RNA sequence: UGGAGAGUUUGAUCCUGGCUCAGGGUGAACGCUGGCGGCGUGCCUAAGACAUGCAAGUCGUGCGGGCCGCGGGGUUUUACUCCGUGGUCAGCGGCGGACGGGUGAGUAACGCGUGGGUGACCUACCCGGAAGAGGGGGACAACCCGGGGAAACUCGGGCUAAUCCCCCAUGUGGACCCGCCCCUUGGGGUGUGUCCAAAGGGCUUUGCCCGCUUCCGGAUGGGCCCGCGUCCCAUCAGCUAGUUGGUGGGGUAAUGGCCCACCAAGGCGACGACGGGUAGCCGGUCUGAGAGGAUGGCCGGCCACAGGGGCACUGAGACACGGGCCCCACUCCUACGGGAGGCAGCAGUUAGGAAUCUUCCGCAAUGGGCGCAAGCCUGACGGAGCGACGCCGCUUGGAGGAAGAAGCCCUUCGGGGUGUAAACUCCUGAACCCGGGACGAAACCCCCGACGAGGGGACUGACGGUACCGGGGUAAUAGCGCCGGCCAACUCCGUGCCAGCAGCCGCGGUAAUACGGAGGGCGCGAGCGUUACCCGGAUUCACUGGGCGUAAAGGGCGUGUAGGCGGCCUGGGGCGUCCCAUGUGAA
């Protein structure tokens, strides 16, 4: 209930490359290929350049629209991510970073994250035992993590460790392909957690 | 409508009846004791307050009276009978005074 | 708009008996509604929300007038017609602002009964019969 | 107090809710009215605006 | 008179009460005087309880009378094991 | 721990009672400066020793009237009367403001 | 670990200055849409009035009567009268109605927050203890009888009991006035004169238990008064006559003109008395980088009140919401003689309002009261329902699928948007159904044990067949506001200063990127716009953080009261200031 409807129309608006299909993204028809022009019969309009609200609105949608997490979803998370103590727009990243939709997808159980906060959703990845239907839970450090046992020989899971059967993810985590679980061990960091998003120019909007 | 707590107005009265009874027998024994204290005779209102001494302290175990005002009731007629027995009184020990 | 009303209850010969249980064909008396007023139709919970029939709207127009009587009756036609004209669904007169004789409409053609004689008998004001003015193109 | 809308549904004896405000342009009126009380209801042919301005779905055919 | 009773800090389907004293001329949730205990009844937290072995002593010393549940999760905190 | 404040005699007009008021010291709770308030205290002199225009100490007590609390302890110094002329210039300037 | 700015006076610019907007919040409301749970909240206006139901009663280890059951004698278990055991009714008496619940009308005040004082006080049921439980008498409800009254009920002649009252012996103890000693405000002992004690009941019959009186002490709950702070107005500048102070007396537990008689001219105030308007206060809440500003929604503490006002009794504790009396206004019944009276207790009705909800279940857990217990009442509370009132969380699918299908819009006619969007292969399957069933509950109660200490045994769920668990099983909701700048996002058609938008600048005069519609895009999402209020923005009351030649501003000038301050050096005080530990800033 996040966002339902066209997901590769963000892309085209968005600019770079986003990754949030999988199997069409890894592809070369993700729709960035022949189509670079933001949606609309507008489009390739004339060379206007942003206002300086909207680059950082802009800077608001490549935070938002690939996590997923919504707006009222989100003023919470950068309000605790505010009240740690540390530098905030690198504890912010890895304290998103700590949930059921992209702790189980960057460990590989899913191809995109409407797959992840789905299967998740229905309440087959499960922590240890304690089923949990719910991919807003906070992923405690060193956290194992399995999929269901009926869950384990199913049509798509199968299809869902493919491209990782064994594959190095970096150190903020875990895995066991042969046992089909994992353990995130401690919180992403800033630079090596690799996602295409500039950290200077959030917090500038999140305080006005 | 009806209820059955009228019973403590029916206490109220049954021992306002009794307390009222009672209240007069202290400042009427003891004005009418200090007023012979002003006449000169000394042994009658010797014998009037320790009657009405008994109707203070012997009314000092129910819920009438019975305070620190309880031995001031008291203390005040005691108090005021032994200044004027001075002036020409000659105080004679009758009951209540102890010296 | 759903609410909970029920307490059904219904007078008797002589005094006033509730119910606990009421069902299809019964009919009788309910507390505890709020605003739907008579013409209209409520439903259950898990109903198909259906609307009856026979909402009486024809569209009669009558040429009539009044005689008040006095020459300082305007303001007290002026103030009872107000609550007055509210039960007759038909209260479009358009009077023009020269005299006095305060025009009510014509819906059952024979208004006595629904303003004259609820003003007079009801209200308490005196009236008798007008006439109306041509207005030629 | 102002009228909003494509025109209106107001008699002499009515009932008008009020809103408040401000009216620009004109030197004395202060007030809205809300469209959608049982005495204003909303001007028909509006689906843009149409929380604003009071008037339930346009029923498709 | 001023005794040991259970007062109800807790929320919808989820009690916790406080072992505590103070006039029971108050309410439940009423302006105490010492806290000393506390207790959770539906058994998911293994620390639930705790209860000085002074404190209580010096209450029950000027005098305190516990209720039924304040009688026995005192008695549960062993207050009278002496032998 | 009965608060024992210093206090200046201004009128001992009437008898039995000494007119005092005390000078004090605090900063604003806003603006932050240190001025000197002043408000009487009416305390009791029981042997008629401390005269007009005398600087005496207080201490509270049981209260005897409407608007009396404290009573006199001690003297600190006497004799500026001074100050006493500063109290009561303020006394013969108000009125000057009136219809 | 903490601060945005812009639009706007002008041909154009700078400075000052006003208005508005972008953010957050509400005991909120309106419009549209609308699926599920969890947790908090729900008459702000008429403190207007209320039908009806329920919220404070309890005790047969206190006592005497009426009615039944069965315990029985000249029993036809009509047995009427011996006998007698448990319910029911009412009464004497003890405890609790001062606990709890609701509201903020009034109060600008030691009312409240903070810290103390009492040598000027109380504390019953709680606990630690020094003693006791021996005499006599009396009446009143209840029944015996009569009267009055339509009735509710009321008035007279006797009866006995109780843990009801009265009079005694006992007085370790306490109290009173004078004189004594360490402290001087009424606080501790000694001495004599006087006064004050009670109550019994039950069982297994003193083995014990429940109760009572004098007094000492410790907790707890209160009363009184003080230092500080406690809205605005000077277009409110004098106010006050028990008012200011003493003496003597009365009343309260206790100081106090709390009250009274005499004596005297006193008392307060430009450091804002008095008067008027407004308002319950605080911990807290919202906003703000901070200092500040607004406010007292839920919960907790205190105050005020129970239709308005006045008053007292009982009671340790009230000048007492469901206690008492009187006046005022209002409702109801009447056999038109007299009564019941007060939902600002819960639920509900009506007036008013845009706005506020169940005459729902239960003592299952706590708590309050009674009883030795068994048990009783609890609209306090424990729980559901209603209303997206606020927050939290989730669903309305997922992977592949074309140089672009059909429908719709634009085009300069190639094409572009809708767009992987849709259908299709596969999967998980929210809803739905079947079966199971909870923490919240072990205590009170008995047994062993030395009636304590300790161990063991037994009963109980409104929520709820609910949350939840094991399976089977259907892809299955979506809208709102904006698109000239502030501030994110534009093409066409019609309208031609008309219809309209509008927070400001201001547009619409045949190409309107500002109106209405179609498409597209933007922000949010079971939520989105609008209104009213508050803060910040606003340094636009500037203490941090402003000025006074020309934007608003130096009194026309001087003396001078109060006040604010104030040259150099030495010494003291440690009042202001700083530092350390502790009490405290509750929850
Ligand atoms: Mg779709
Ligand atoms: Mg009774
Ligand atoms: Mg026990
Ligand atoms: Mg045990
Ligand atoms: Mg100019
Ligand atoms: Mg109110
Ligand atoms: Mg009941
Ligand atoms: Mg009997
Ligand atoms: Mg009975
Ligand atoms: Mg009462
Ligand atoms: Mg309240
Ligand atoms: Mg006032
Ligand atoms: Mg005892
Ligand atoms: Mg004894
Ligand atoms: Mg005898
Ligand atoms: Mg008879
Ligand atoms: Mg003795
Ligand atoms: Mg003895
Ligand atoms: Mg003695
Ligand atoms: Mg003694
Ligand atoms: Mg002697
Ligand atoms: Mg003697
Ligand atoms: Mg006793
Ligand atoms: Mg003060
Ligand atoms: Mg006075
Ligand atoms: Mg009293
Ligand atoms: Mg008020
Ligand atoms: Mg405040
Ligand atoms: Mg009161
Ligand atoms: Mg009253
Ligand atoms: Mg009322
Ligand atoms: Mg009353
Ligand atoms: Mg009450
Ligand atoms: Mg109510
Ligand atoms: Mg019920
Ligand atoms: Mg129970
Ligand atoms: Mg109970
Ligand atoms: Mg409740
Ligand atoms: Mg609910
Ligand atoms: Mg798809
Ligand atoms: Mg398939
Ligand atoms: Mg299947
Ligand atoms: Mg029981
Ligand atoms: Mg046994
Ligand atoms: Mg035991
Ligand atoms: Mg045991
Ligand atoms: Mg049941
Ligand atoms: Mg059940
Ligand atoms: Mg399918
Ligand atoms: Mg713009
Ligand atoms: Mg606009
Ligand atoms: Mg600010
Ligand atoms: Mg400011
Ligand atoms: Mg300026
Ligand atoms: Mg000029
Ligand atoms: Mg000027
Ligand atoms: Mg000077
Ligand atoms: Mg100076
Ligand atoms: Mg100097
Ligand atoms: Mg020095
Ligand atoms: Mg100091
Ligand atoms: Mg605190
Ligand atoms: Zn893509």
């Amino acid at each position: 209930g996040r966002y339902i409807g066209p997901v590769c129309r963000l892309c085209r608006r968005e600019g770079v490359k986003l990754y949030l299909k999988g199997e069409r993204c890894y592809s070369p028809k993700c729709a960035m290929e022949r189509r670079p022009y933001p949606p609309g019969q507008h489009g390739q309009k004339r060379a206007r350049r942003p206002s300086d609200y909207a680059v950082r609105l802009r800077e608001k949608q490549k935070l938002r629209r690939i996590y997923g997490i919504s707006e009222r979803q989100f003023r919470n998370l950068f309000e605790e991510a505010s009240k740690k103590k540390g530098v905030t727009g690198s504890v912010f990243l890895g304290l998103l970073e700590s949930r059921l939709d992209n702790v189980v997808y960057r460990l590989g159980f899913a191809v995109s994250r409407r797959q992840a906060r789905q299967l998740v959703r229905h309440g087959h990845i499960t922590v240890n035992g304690r089923r949990v239907d719910l991919p807003s839970y906070r992923v405690r450090p060193g956290d194992e993590i399995a999929v269901a046992e009926k869950s384990r020989n199913l049509e798509l899971i199968r299809q869902n460790l493919e491209a990782m059967k064994g594959r190095k993810v970096g150190p903020w985590l875990s895995l066991d392909v042969e046992g089909m679980k994992g353990k995130f061990l401690r919180l992403p960091d800033r630079e090596d957690l690799a996602l295409p998003v500039n950290e200077q120019l959030v917090i500038e909007f999140y305080s006005r | 409508r009806n209820l059955s707590a009228l019973k403590r107005h029916r206490q109220s009265l049954k021992r306002r009846l009794r307390n009222k009874a009672k209240k007069s027998a202290i400042k009427t024994l003891s004005k009418k004791a200090i007023q012979l204290a002003q006449e000169g005779k000394a042994e009658e209102a010797l014998k009037i307050m320790r009657k009405a001494e008994s109707l203070i302290d012997k009314a000092a175990k129910g819920s009438t009276l019975h305070k620190n005002a309880a031995a001031r009731r008291k203390s005040r007629l005691m108090r005021k009978v032994r200044q004027l027995l001075e002036a020409a009184g000659a105080p004679l020990i009758g009951g209540g005074l102890s010296a | 708009r759903k609410e909970r009303v029920a307490r059904l209850l219904r007078m008797h010969a002589n005094h006033r008996e509730e119910v606990e249980e009421l069902k299809a064909g019964d009919l009788g008396a309910v507390v505890g509604l709020k605003e739907t007023i008579t013409g209209d139709t409520l439903v259950g919970e898990d109903a198909p929300r259906v609307i009856l029939e026979s909402i009486e709207v024809p569209e009669p127009v009558i040429d009539v007038a009044i005689e008040p009587k006095t020459k300082a009756d305007q303001e007290k036609l002026s103030q009872a017609l107000a609550r007055l004209a509210e039960e007759d669904p038909t209260f479009r007169v358009s009077t023009h602002p020269e005299t006095g004789q305060t025009i009510i409409s014509g819906m059952g053609e024979l208004h006595l009964e629904i303003i004259v004689d609820r003003l007079k008998r009801e209200f308490k004001v005196d009236a008798n019969v007008g006439k109306p003015q041509v207005a030629y193109r | 107090a102002y009228i909003p809308g494509e025109g209106h549904n107001l008699q002499e004896h009515s009932v008008v809710l009020i809103r408040g405000g401000r009216v620009k342009d004109l030197p004395g009126v202060r007030y809205h009215i809300v469209r959608g009380v049982y005495d204003a209801a909303g001007v028909k042919d509006r689906k843009k605006s149409r929380s604003k301005y009071g008037t339930k779905k346009p029923k498709e055919a | 008179m001023v005794k040991i009773r259970l007062a109800r800090f807790g929320s919808k389907h989820n009690p916790h009460y406080r072992i505590v004293v103070t006039d029971a001329r108050r309410k439940r949730d009423g302006k105490y005087i010492e806290k000393i205990g506390y207790y959770d009844p539906r058994k998911t937290t293994p620390d639930w309880l705790k209860v000085d072995v002074e404190r209580a002593r010096y209450w029950l010393s000027v005098g305190a009378q516990p209720t039924d549940t304040a009688r026995r999760l005192l008695r549960q905190a062993g207050v009278f094991r002496q032998e | 721990p009965k608060k024992v404040l210093t206090g200046v005699v201004v009128s001992d007009k009437m008898q039995k009672t000494v007119t005092v008021l005390v000078e004090r010291q605090f900063p604003h709770p806003l603006y932050g400066k240190v001025i000197k308030r002043s408000k009487k205290y009416l305390a009791h002199d029981p042997e008629e020793k401390y005269k007009l225009g005398d600087v005496v100490e207080i201490i509270e007590s049981r209260p005897i009237s409407k608007r009396k609390r404290f009573r006199v302890l001690r003297l600190v110094e006497s004799g500026r009367m001074d100050l006493v002329e500063k109290y009561l210039i303020r006394r013969q300037n108000y009125e000057s403001l009136s219809k």
